[PDB]
């Protein structure tokens, strides 16, 4: 077609396919807690008696 | 920590529970033995000993 071969359109389709593995499994169950302090600090007991 | 305030009562409970966990520790092996608590035990109560 010597007419309308230089004036075509180049539309895509609605077919984006996600190809990356972006998942959070172990983060998704750690029972997230807030904290307003410089460092969490607790006590650990040993033996001795 | 509301367990370590009363230092007499907390250490008394560790003292009794250390008597108990060394009592059955030296109950499988008594051997008479003034240093061992005075038990005869079970290492010679279930053998060919006297």
């Amino acid at each position: 077609a010597k007419l309308n071969l230089a004036v075509l359109n180049n539309v895509f389709s609605e077919l984006l396919t996600q190809e990356i593995n972006r998942s959070a499994t172990f983060l998704g169950l750690l029972s997230k807690y807030p904290e307003r302090k410089s460092n969490i600090q607790w006590g650990v007991g040993m033996g001795g008696t | 920590n509301e367990e370590l305030r009363n230092l007499l009562e907390a250490q008394m409970r560790n003292a009794v529970e250390e008597i108990a966990t060394t009592l059955n520790k030296k109950l499988y092996d008594g051997s008479g033995a003034i240093a061992d608590g005075g038990l005869i035990g079970l290492s010679i109560a279930a053998s060919g000993q006297d």
